[PDB]
């Protein structure tokens, strides 16, 4: 329960897509799910959190993300 | 919003069939889609606030609708008043 957090992925188009994820699940899972959800390809978008780029291997916990935080997505 | 009304209609229809009711589906007042990545299988939860005339009288109803996988590729789980 406290191992789960809610996260938002915000696009330049003003689209917001919301995820519930375990803290130690790699962010890759959320990225690929976001891509399939939005009809996008990974090779053409990049993710940032607090202005810094995100690795697929990174977890929410390593980035000290908290409930309700936002990841931002841009065209590559 | 269209894809969401088609869900809200289903929520109402299942409330009626699960409880022998005659609710009048109006429209979606509020809607959140949340993609749940906590399990081996991805699923999507919908959290819908829709209004429906009970006995013709306007009232506000909360609905949770479970969906296997992602939307762009169904089961009612709760339906109550506020």
């Amino acid at each position: 329960n406290n191992d789960h957090i809610n996260l938002k992925v915000a696009g330049q188009d003003g689209s917001v897509v919301q995820f519930k994820i375990k803290r130690h699940t790699p962010l890759s899972k959320l990225m690929k799910a976001y891509c399939e959800r939005q009809g996008l390809s990974m090779r053409q978008i990049r993710f940032r959190f607090d202005g810094q780029p995100i690795n697929e291997t990174d977890t929410p916990a390593q980035l000290e993300m908290e409930d309700e935080d936002t990841i931002d997505v841009f065209q590559q | 919003s269209l894809e969401i009304e088609e869900l809200a209609r289903f929520a109402v229809d299942e409330h009626n069939k699960k409880e022998n009711a005659l609710l009048e589906f109006v429209r979606v007042v509020k809607a959140k889609e949340q993609i749940d990545l906590t399990q081996e299988w991805v699923f999507t939860m919908y959290y819908l606030t829709l209004e429906a005339k009970d006995g013709g009288k306007k009232k506000l109803y909360e609905a949770k609708v479970w969906v296997k996988g992602l939307t762009n590729w169904k089961e009612l789980q709760e339906f109550k008043p506020v």
